[PDB]
Order: C-alpha cells, then sequence, then structure tokens
C-alpha cells in the first residue's frame, strides 16, 4: 500500500 | 523472507518536457504496479496479472496517494531549488525509496523511507524508525521540519502496520508467482583466450528470486574472477555468470558453486568437455 | 513529436520578453512556427529559427496559439510532427481586477479556500495565475452581478504545494488572450501540519513556545493585522519569542514557521484570551 | 551533480538457436541521471518494434532499465545495443556476443 508523503 | 519497495523518480527537464513523476511498486524481484505522470491515465496501473483482482476501491485510493506525492514531490523539486540555491535553469532528480521486509512468520523486520536529491543521499528514516538522518544542510531543514510534523511516528506506524499487512496480502493474493522459487538451470562454457589460457564461465538462467551465489575455486579455495551483475531475462527470471581464466591442462581444477534458495543443496559444477 | 516551451513564461506583459523553443530530436534544433489550425502553413513566410524565437518587444499581435515543427532531413516530409500547443497570453490591456481570499488568507491544511476575483470592469473571463507556475492559468467565466464581475477560484484541499502568491487577470468578450494587467498579488498561507506552539502570559509577555525549532514565531489577533520574531533558545530545550504585550483586547493565536518556507505555517496555538 | 555511466549488457532472453524466435535484452544500469536513450539494433539498424521497463533504481540510487525486441536470430544477421547518456560524447555499442 502506498504511503502518505510529505514536503520538504 | 519477503520484502515490499516503492520507488519513485521526479525529474525537472526545463525546456524539454515538464516535471515528471515515475513511481514503481515491487513485491521482491516482481514489479506489480506502475504511476507515470506522463500518461493519459493518470491513475495507478496494475503491472503483475495477481494484482488486476484487486478491486475498484484498492486503484481508486492508491491513485489519489500516489498522485499526491506525484504533486508533493514535484514541488519538493522547486523547494530543493531554493535551499540549494540553484537555477531555475538546470534539470534536477528527486529519488524516494519506502517499504519494509517480513520474516517467513509474516512479522516485520526492517523498514525503509529514503530520498536522494541528484543522486545523493538526502535524508533517510534510520533503522530504529523514530529519527532523521540528514546528509547535508538543505536536509536538516526537511529533518528539522519532519520532527515538527511528527513524520516519524506516521510512517512508523504505517511502515509496522499497514505496509507490513499490504505485503502479507499481496503474497497470498499472487503466492504461486511471489512464493515460487525457480532453481537454476546452470551450464559452463570453455573458450580458448591464448595458447596457455583459457577462459571458463559458469552460467546461471531462469532463477527467481535475483538473490543468488556463483563462485569459483580452484583445489577448494575461493577464487575472487569475473561476475556479471544478475540480469532480467525478461520473464520474470533472473540470469547471472562467473568467468574465470585457467591455464591450458588445470580445467579439471577449477570447480564453480552455485548458491540459491531454490536449491536443497549448494551446487558444485566441474568443467567436463 | 518536438516540445514546445516559453521562456520565461507564456503568461507575458506587453514589451516583455518570451522564447519560444523547440526541442526535437535531443536540441534545440532548427524549427517552424504554426499558428492555430494552420498546421501545413507555417508563420512568418517559413522562416527557419535557427536556435529560438525571441519576441523582445511582446504585442498583441504575439498572442496566439502556436504550434512548431522541428526540421528532419532523412525524413520523408523533412519536418516533424505537430508539437504540443503553448499559448502566449499578453497582459496589461484592461486595468487591473482585485483578487480577495474566502474566508481568508490562512488556510488550514487539508480545507479549501475560496480566491475570489472580481472588478467593476465588465470581464468575460477570469484567469487565475499562481506565481512561478509553468501550468496555463486557470480559467472561470465572469459572473455579471450589481455592476460588478466576479469569479470565485477553488483552491484545495490546502497543501504546502497551493500555498504562495496568487495573481489575477480579466479578458474582453472578444480579446481573450488579451489580459488585464495582472491584479495585486495575494499570498495564501497554510497551517499545519507542523505541531502548534504553546501561547501563555508570562508568569507580561504572551509566550509562543516549542520544542519544535520553529526558526519565526507569528502573532495573530482575532480583529487581524501580524507581529513577527525570531525564536530564541532557553529553558529547557525549548524555541519561543516572547512578544511585548502593550499598554486593550483578547483572543490571540501564534504559529511556528520556518526559513525559506514563507508561506507554510503550524497549526495555531489554542486561543488566548488576553484581558 | 552526480553523474554515473552506465552498464551495459546484451543477451538473448532464451539460449540462442537460429531459427527459433526469442527475445533480445539490453539490460541498462548503474547509471545517472535518469535520461538515458537505447536502442536495439540489427545489422548497425535500429529495430523499431521495442519494448522497455518502467525506470526504477536500486539501493545506490542507480537507475536501471530493460529493453527488449522479439526477434529470430540467424547466422547471418548481427545484434547489437546502443545506448546514449549524458555520460557519453558519442553512443556506446555493445554487441551481442552468442559466442
Ligand atoms: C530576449 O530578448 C530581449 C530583448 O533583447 C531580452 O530582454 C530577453 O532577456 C531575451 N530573452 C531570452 C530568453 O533570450
Ligand atoms: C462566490 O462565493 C461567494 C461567497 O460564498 C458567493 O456569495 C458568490 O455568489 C460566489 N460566486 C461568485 C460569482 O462570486
Amino acid at each position: 500500500r502506498y504511503p502518505l508523503t510529505f514536503g520538504w | 523472507s519477503h520484502s515490499m519497495r516503492y520507488f519513485s523518480t521526479s525529474v525537472s527537464r526545463p525546456g524539454r518536457g515538464e516535471p515528471r513523476f515515475i513511481a514503481v511498486g515491487y513485491v521482491d524481484d516482481t514489479q506489480f504496479v506502475r504511476f507515470d505522470s506522463d500518461a493519459a491515465s493518470q491513475r495507478m496501473e496494475p503491472r503483475a496479472p495477481w494484482i488486476e483482482q484487486e478491486g475498484p476501491e484498492y486503484w481508486d485510493e492508491e491513485t489519489g496517494k500516489v498522485k499526491a506525492h506525484s504533486q508533493t514531490d514535484r514541488e519538493n523539486l522547486r523547494i530543493a531549488l531554493r535551499y540549494y540555491n540553484q537555477s531555475e535553469a538546470g534539470s534536477h532528480t528527486l529519488q524516494m525509496m519506502f517499504g519494509c521486509d517480513v520474516g517467513s512468520d509474516g512479522r516485520f523486520l526492517r523498514g525503509y523511507h529514503q530520498y536522494a536529491y541528484d543522486g545523493k543521499d538526502y535524508i533517510a528514516l534510520k533503522e530504529d524508525l523514530r529519527s532523521w538522518t540528514a546528509a547535508d544542510m538543505a536536509a536538516q531543514i526537511t529533518k528539522r521540519k519532519w520532527e515538527a510534523a511528527h513524520v516519524a511516528e506516521q510512517q512508523r506506524a504505517y511502515l509496522e502496520g499497514t505496509c507490513v499487512d499490504g505485503l502479507r496480502r499481496y503474497l497470498e493474493n499472487g503466492k504461486e508467482t511471489l512464493q515460487r522459487t525457480d532453481p537454476p538451470k546452470t551450464h559452463m562454457t570453455h573458450h580458448p583466450i591464448s595458447d596457455h589460457e583459457a577462459t571458463l564461465r559458469c552460467w546461471a538462467l531462469g532463477f527467481y528470486p535475483a538473490e543468488i551465489t556463483l563462485t569459483w575455486q580452484r583445489d577448494g579455495e575461493d577464487q575472487t574472477t569475473e561476475l556479471v551483475e544478475t540480469r532480467p531475462a525478461g520473464d520474470g527470471t533472473f540470469q547471472k555468470w562467473a568467468a574465470v581464466v585457467v591455464p591450458s591442462g588445470e580445467e579439471q581444477r577449477y570447480t564453480c558453486h552455485v548458491q540459491h534458495e531454490g536449491l536443497p543443496k549448494p551446487l558444485t559444477l566441474r568443467w567436463e568437455p | 513529436k518536438p516540445f514546445l516551451s516559453a521562456w520565461p513564461s507564456a503568461v507575458v506583459p506587453r514589451g516583455g520578453h518570451v522564447t519560444l523553443r523547440c526541442h526535437y530530436r535531443h536540441r534545440f534544433n532548427n524549427f517552424m512556427l504554426y499558428k492555430e489550425d494552420r498546421i501545413h502553413v507555417p508563420i512568418f513566410h517559413g522562416r527557419l529559427f535557427q536556435e529560438s524565437f525571441n519576441m523582445s518587444p511582446v504585442t498583441t499581435a504575439h498572442a496566439g496559439n502556436y504550434t512548431c515543427r522541428g526540421s528532419h532531413p532523412h525524413s520523408p516530409t523533412g519536418w516533424s510532427a505537430a508539437s504540443n500547443p503553448v499559448v502566449i497570453m499578453v497582459t496589461g490591456n484592461h486595468r487591473k481586477p482585485s483578487l480577495l481570499a474566502h474566508p481568508g488568507p490562512l488556510v488550514k491544511s487539508g480545507e479549501r479556500v475560496i480566491l475570489q476575483c472580481w472588478s467593476d470592469i465588465m470581464f468575460e473571463h477570469f484567469f487565475l495565475h499562481k506565481e512561478g507556475i509553468s501550468k496555463d492559468p486557470s480559467r472561470l467565466v465572469g459572473q455579471i452581478h450589481d455592476g460588478v464581475s466576479k469569479a470565485n477560484f477553488s483552491i484545495g484541499p490546502m497543501m504546502f504545494a497551493l500555498a504562495g502568491t496568487y495573481r489575477c487577470y480579466g479578458s474582453v468578450t472578444h480579446t481573450p488572450y488579451q489580459l488585464s494587467a495582472p491584479s495585486d498579488p495575494l499570498d495564501i498561507v497554510v497551517t499545519g501540519p507542523y505541531e502548534k506552539p504553546s501561547l501563555s502570559a508570562q508568569p507580561v509577555t504572551l509566550s509562543c513556545s516549542s520544542r519544535s525549532s520553529y526558526d519565526m514565531y507569528h502573532l495573530s489577533r482575532e480583529g487581524g493585522a501580524e507581529r513577527r520574531l525570531p525564536a530564541v533558545r532557553k529553558v529547557n530545550r525549548t524555541f519561543q519569542a516572547d512578544f511585548p504585550l502593550g499598554p486593550h483586547g483578547g483572543t490571540y493565536r501564534c504559529f511556528g514557521s520556518f526559513r525559506h518556507s514563507p508561506y507554510e505555517w503550524s497549526d495555531p496555538s489554542d486561543p488566548l484570551l488576553v484581558s | 551533480m552526480i553523474q554515473r555511466t552506465p552498464k551495459i549488457q546484451v543477451y538473448s532472453r532464451h539460449p540462442a538457436e537460429n531459427g527459433k524466435s526469442n527475445f533480445l535484452n539490453c539490460y541498462v544500469s548503474g547509471f545517472h541521471p535518469s535520461d538515458i536513450e537505447v536502442d536495439l539494433l540489427k545489422n548497425g539498424e535500429r529495430i523499431e518494434k521495442v519494448e522497455h521497463s518502467d525506470l526504477s533504481f536500486s539501493k545506490d540510487w542507480s537507475f536501471y532499465l530493460l529493453y527488449y525486441t522479439e526477434f529470430t536470430p540467424t547466422e547471418k544477421d548481427e545484434y547489437a545495443c546502443r545506448v546514449n547518456h549524458v555520460t557519453l560524447s558519442q553512443p556506446k555499442i555493445v554487441k551481442w556476443d552468442r559466442d
């Protein structure tokens, strides 16, 4: 399952 | 033991195209999904037959999270330009890897969550899944941001929970493919390179998984021996060979040793005209 | 097909400069240019651009829907397929509209905000542009009402990629390629997901404090305005800013932010009543 | 920026037997950045129907791609792979050795 991703 | 991995690549290419995002998903050495922002689908697509039974709720949910990643990592290219004070005119690469490993019993062993910018390590979730490794000064800012957002706690919960539970579901749904082991089919070739020397090559073909050990020995001692990178045959199996240069008349002294998950006992190969 | 791109921007003011580049077959090659559906009819009497096409003094006549064809000598036709279209929009032809955020410019992460473009000028369409973005401006029809023309741009759900500086433009019914002067910029700021600070009275000043390494803290009252202070480390690994109380109002909220991320703030602190 | 030249391997999916349909593979790996141009050649001429895998990379961040096409090997024709990359001034040509 694809992960949640966040900004740099 | 088994592994799940997502690999995503975002590239800027000013003047040659619009920024492109490509993500691929693997279970062990088998690719099963892909997303390409340069496609008219704009959906996450199946790439292995055993994942195609998943219902529309799966494809809706996955496309949503990966399009979100697409937008997020494309913006991360503009932020990196500011952090590093780089021109708008340059081409740049941003890569991410995510996933977990599980044991035979079906339990968590390791998790991963890493980025790189222009080919060099940027930030990485450490082994304990609680803190971040920042490679340079730009990545220290992202680390300070992600601590403030408690990112490590969310990825830790995802990597130990949803990631592992998904791998476990995938392994059963594609069991006959993902839990198969195709043993290596082996052969040896002899080519003279000179009057005094010849090349002996041990060949391994048709093997899954792709983890393998090809080793050469003279009279029993390890002879570190040319060794190509394991390569895909294109049908889901893999190939590799190892070669050594041998004095003419000493071919019987050399033996090739093969270790693979599909072989109950290690193979010993010996040349024979 | 080649890749056509305008640099620096396909949205360009009269008198500015824009260069059309035609990447065909791994180089900015010699190419011809085509307008509208006349893709078998090259513009400017078939000129073969050698590197790029720089239209240094941009006029309204420059506005249009362009395509390029790169030179392909060992081809039956000698030229490539038609490229992607690039629409050059020239601005500064009317007086600027106004741009307003509803309910306001601070937008919580995951929620929506309306960027309403409006003017006393009876614009047929409105164009919303995020500064620095290569993508085409969002287009909306101008709703006419009580002598004002207006359009509601919906932005969301809010993430950091949508925060930043926005401008909007108007066009008339007969001059769509011709845009108004750009409206005054509006800064949209996303709050969160960075953890909210603590806001308290000094046991007088109002303190914004977090274990999180915010480098700036922002104080906001319910009425509206904006005070900023740099964070200082002290009292137990806490990053905090003390805001002088002043020597008659209440209900203040605090946000943390980081350097080189001007439009990304933390979740607001809990509301504090100041007597 | 880190630039890594590609490793190239040219090989068949199955062991070559003259007259029997097979797959010709060009596996490029170890390269960075990701922009790469790969062609399969028959007697020096590019083969038109050539498919390729989705772009992926290794733990060391290096990219790898598999290019492949359906072919029937003969004794006469000589197959090869041509690779271009920002690290190469001119394309590198790797011949298929059936020996
Ligand atoms: C195009 O020419 C104008 C006028 O000489 C100049 O202002 C502008 O910088 C040039 N732009 C490019 C991209 O060459
Ligand atoms: C935009 O939103 C406002 C606020 O809800 C509403 O009153 C208005 O009718 C909407 N439409 C236009 C064209 O302004």
